[PDB]
């Protein structure tokens, strides 16, 4: 459960998919998630008006070659936004940079 | 004006009021009209009423930023206008002989 | 950097290392009045007028872009040059992706109303300067 | 009397309520007439709150009692509005139209202005207290038909005090009133546009001259 | 075992807790063994349910009322009385849809409050990446 | 021309027309003309029901790729920068 | 038989209702209008009439949805304070431009 | 002194620019909006007073009578400019932060 949310860049996943992932019925999953908050292994909020768990905090998982690879992408991706923006921002108001 | 007043109104009621021939004829003059967003509604013929498309509060929406943008430029234009012009009489007065 | 002595816990012996401490400048009062008097420059960033902070906005971006690159290249070097896995840097980067702002938050909708307040007071203060010039 | 006679009923409301105290009989339309007229101007202009203080609890109107028929008809109307019994309001409206507005010369011409306003003001107060009402329920209370209600309200909506739309099919009258941030945006943008018009006109003029 | 259960936020199912300590500590002398104190075991119910109630407001921003009656293990009419009591005392703050469909735990937010949390997120990021860069530098020389 | 004009209008109105309604409104005389026109408008007919849902979303996607464009939407960064140099001229 | 008794027993009526009304509605969201009648001991038609009058007075200002038979009560609605200060500021600017032109009537 | 040393006396820092993408809280933007506007309402009454007549001879006479000393027109302009400048920085930083990060 803690692993499945981590690898996803999406930080909310429904219970029903978690039910599949942990191989326990959906009655038992809701309770387990209440306990996950208590421990503080996950933190977030619980909505049963869509049967969702929306996390805001996830424990760092163990370092593996696979996961590193995901890290490398993410910071490459952000790096392109920065680049795009600074050049556009240069042009507009070229003359005033005193 | 009728969409404004009645939010959800059967084509039947429209037809009788303004004398318009039948529910099929009114649908055609209205369908054209809403493309252009005059009336601002959407037709439901599979139920049978026409339902006004609300925008309600537009502050909540992002409408005011565009309003501002224009106005700022108008203010800016008057300032430059003041400034070029103000100098004009002054240049004349200095050069002429004074006591 | 301050020499600290700590078990590097990985199956490696006690390691002695130089851990970064941020440092800042400071000046004694007695020196400082004289520092200021020597200096008289208009500065790359002084936090002065509009045009000065505006330069800093262009600078601050280019700052970040170089800064992020350093990270990407370390990640290559771990699996190509076998730099020791430092679970600590990678741990900090997890906190960056985890606490990351996202869009479709009700926080966007809040920023979006705020945008409108900031231009609207600007607009009115623009209009007021019209009256002063006209005077 | 001047302000009353003319279309501006704003100044009239003020001038006449203070003429109650300072009534001078000498060559002027009787005291009984003045008192009735004050109430008329009261109702058109003044908010529900502002009617209570200045007209209902107005010490003079209570001193003069209801003796003349016209005074009674207009006074009773005032009362059932505040008390919000809307079983007795609409019968009183019919009475005031017959016996007060039409025979007074001044209010023969303003009969139209006054009765259209009263219909809008009562309906506005009831809509404010309900997110939603039925058409049958609003009508039934008044003592008018569902058909009758439907026409009379659709005159009043585009003039915009009622602030409602009517779902015919569901029969609901839903009420949409802004009270938020939007209120403070409209007021600002409109006033500030009125100011810019003036800057342009005057600035451009002085440059030429 | 008893005391530590009630401090921790773990859900405490009332007639389960009641049953387990029932033949031992209800029968344990003066505190629960007294004649008046036989009714202090029943009153123990309120106490248990109110700690769970408190924890769950925190955790669930939105929960169906129907569900909440099951977990606390109570009669539905009663639970609702108890939601009102804790909101009245201002311990918790809640918004109750009376037909019993949804119970919404809502503490007051304003615009400023939400934006103030976000302002920090931005700043905290920039500091983290800065610190990391000096630590990249360190490891290069150590290798 | 008549058929094209109505088709364009009816996108905004709803997503679904019963097979019989398309034929009636646009003045198709045969159901052959109906299913032909739907293909040219990028609407499949599955179970005798059209499906305007498809083309509307797809058109928005394609439009977003053009180059004119930065100034037409007007970025938040863009809005500020213009006003700042308006002042600093 | 005593007009004073009547006057003050009607104020007593309404006050006694208000003290109890506050107790029912502090958990808010959306109380049923039926649920009110049970406690208060007044009929469903009587609940509606009293409640409407008090909405207009603005002593708790809510809205009543009949379609669901619920009373939602609202307290302190948000409105731009920044803009409240700006309305008085624009108001001053408008007088000022009329005066300025009047000064500038000497050019003509 | 040398121009190597001058560089050292001022000191370049990375926190000059890091402080430029730090976004201070929004309670503080609200306060500035509120405050600056209210202040100029007060000196705007005084400004009405300034220009009521003011066109009769001898400039010195005018400055004592209409209190053109400690000039209210000028003070209105100053408060206006500072706030105007800042509110433009405030929009400019917030727009850069939001796209750039995410």
């Amino acid at each position: 459960l803690i692993e499945t949310v981590f690898v996803k860049n999406i930080r909310m996943l429904s219970f029903e998919d978690i039910s599949k992932a942990t191989h326990l019925p959906k009655d038992n999953v809701e309770h387990l998630v209440m306990r996950a908050i208590s421990l503080g292994l996950l933190k977030g909020s619980i909505d049963q008006v869509n049967e969702l768990v929306t996390i805001s905090w996830v424990q760092p998982r163990i370092i593996s070659g696979d996961q590193i690879t995901k890290m490398k992408d993410r910071l490459v991706e952000w790096n392109d936004q920065v680049e795009k923006l600074g050049k556009k921002m240069e042009a507009r108001g070229q003359s005033i940079w005193v | 004006i009728i969409s404004l007043t009645y939010k959800k109104i059967s084509l039947r009621d429209i037809c009788l009021k303004l004398n318009l021939d039948s529910e099929q004829t009114v649908e055609y003059m209205v369908s054209r009209a809403i493309r252009d967003g005059v009336i601002e509604a959407k037709i439901n013929h599979e139920d049978g009423f026409i339902e006004t498309t609300e925008l309600l509060n537009i502050y909540d929406s992002e409408d005011p930023q565009q309003v501002f943008d224009e106005r700022i430029k108008f203010a800016n234009q008057l300032h430059d206008e003041y400034l070029v012009s103000m100098r004009y009489p002054e240049d004349k007065k200095t050069q002429q002989n004074e006591k | 950097y301050v020499a600290i002595e700590q078990v590097k816990d990985d199956g490696t012996s006690t390691e002695k290392t130089f851990l970064h401490l941020p440092c800042t400048i400071e000046a004694e009062e007695a020196e400082e009045i004289g520092v200021e008097h020597l200096l008289r420059d208009v500065r790359d960033q002084a936090a002065g007028g509009l045009s000065i902070r505006l330069t800093n906005q262009l600078k601050s971006l280019k700052g970040l872009q170089s800064k992020l690159k350093d990270v990407v290249e370390y990640l290559d070097k771990v699996i190509n040059k076998e730099l020791p896995i430092n679970h600590t840097i990678l741990g900090k980067l997890q906190d960056v992706f985890n606490l990351l702002p996202n869009l479709g938050t009700p926080d966007d909708d809040e920023i979006d109303v705020e945008n409108h307040d900031r231009i609207n007071i600007s607009n009115n203060l623009q209009k007021a300067l019209t009256v002063k010039t006209n005077d | 009397i001047h302000c009353l006679a003319v279309r501006n009923f704003k100044e009239a409301a003020k001038l006449l309520v203070d003429s109650l105290a300072t009534f001078t009989s000498i060559e002027l339309t009787s005291y009984e007439s003045i008192a009735t007229y004050a109430s008329v101007t009261g109702l058109f202009t003044l908010e529900r709150t502002d009617l209570k203080s200045k007209v209902i609890d107005s010490p003079e109107l209570l001193s003069l009692i209801s003796t003349t028929a016209a005074l009674q008809s207009i006074s009773s109307l005032t009362i059932s509005l505040y008390a919000s019994d809307y079983a007795s309001y609409f019968p009183y409206l019919l009475e005031t139209y017959a016996n007060v507005l039409i025979p007074c010369k001044y209010l023969n011409r303003h009969a139209d202005f006054f009765v259209r306003e009263m219909r809008r003001k009562v309906y506005a107060q009831l809509l404010e207290s309900y997110k939603t009402l039925s058409l049958k329920s609003m009508a039934s209370a008044f003592g008018v038909s569902v058909a009758f209600l439907d026409n009379d309200l659709g005159k009043f909506i585009p003039n915009k005090q009622l602030n409602c739309v009517i779902d015919r099919v569901n029969g609901i009258v839903e009420t949409n009133r802004p009270d938020n941030k939007n209120a403070q945006y409209h007021l600002l943008v409109k006033q500030g546009d009125g100011l810019l018009t003036k800057l342009q006109k005057y600035g451009a003029a002085v440059r030429l001259t | 075992s008893l005391v530590k259960l009630f401090t921790t936020n773990e859900l405490m199912r009332w007639p389960i807790v009641q049953k387990t300590y029932e033949p031992v500590l209800n029968e344990d002398d003066l505190a629960f063994g007294g004649e008046a104190n036989k009714h202090h075991w029943e009153d123990l119910q309120k106490r248990v349910i109110e700690h769970n109630l408190r924890v769950i407001s925190e955790y669930y921003s939105r929960i169906t009322l129907l569900r909440l009656n099951e977990l606390l293990d109570l009669t539905e009419s009663q639970t609702e009385t108890y939601i009102s009591d804790l909101v009245n005392q201002g311990i918790i703050y809640a918004k109750v849809n009376r037909p019993a469909k949804i119970v919404n735990f809502e503490k007051p937010k304003n615009s400023s409050q939400l934006l103030n949390e976000w302002s920090h997120n931005v700043d905290e990021l920039l500091e983290h990446i800065e610190t990391i860069g000096h630590l990249i530098t360190k490891e290069e020389i150590m290798h | 021309a008549i058929r094209d004009e109505i088709a364009k209008n009816t996108e905004l109105s709803y997503d679904f027309l019963p097979l019989s309604n398309i034929k009636a409104l646009l003045f198709f005389n045969n159901e052959k003309e109906t299913e032909k026109f739907a293909l040219e408008r990028n609407w499949p007919i599955v179970n005798s029901k059209v499906y305007f849902n498809n083309q509307s979303k797809e058109k928005a996607d394609y439009e977003d790729e053009m180059m004119h464009e930065e100034d037409q939407k007007t970025n938040i960064i863009e809005k500020a920068m213009d006003y700042a140099i308006s002042i600093e001229n | 038989g005593d007009e004073l008794t009547r006057s003050h027993f009607n104020a007593l009526y309404d006050t006694l209702l208000e003290s109890n009304l506050c107790k029912i509605i502090e958990p808010f969201e959306c109380v049923e209008i039926s649920h009110i009648s049970k406690i208060i001991g007044l009929d469903t038609q009587q609940v509606e009439g009293k409640l409407s009058q008090m909405i207009l007075d603005k002593i708790f200002y809510g809205v009543l949805d009949q379609g669901n038979g619920w009373l939602y009560v609202y307290e302190t609605p948000n409105q731009d304070a920044t803009y409240d200060s700006a309305l008085e500021l624009v108001g001053q600017l408008n007088k000022v431009v009329d005066q300025l032109f009047e000064k500038a009537s000497v050019l003509y | 002194k040398t121009a190597k040393e001058t560089k050292m006396l001022m000191n370049l820092h990375k926190e000059q620019w890091q402080s430029g993408l730090k976004m201070y809280d929004y309670e503080e933007k609200e306060e500035s909006n509120l405050a600056a506007t209210k202040s100029m309402v007060k000196i705007a009454e005084q400004y009405s007073k300034r220009i009521e007549e003011e066109k009769e001879l001898t400039e010195e006479e005018l400055k004592t009578r209409y209190v053109g000393r400690q000039d209210p027109k000028k003070h209105l302009s100053e408060t206006a400019d500072e706030t105007l400048e800042n509110n433009i920085v405030s929009v400019l930083t917030a727009g850069v932060n939001s796209v750039a990060i995410k």
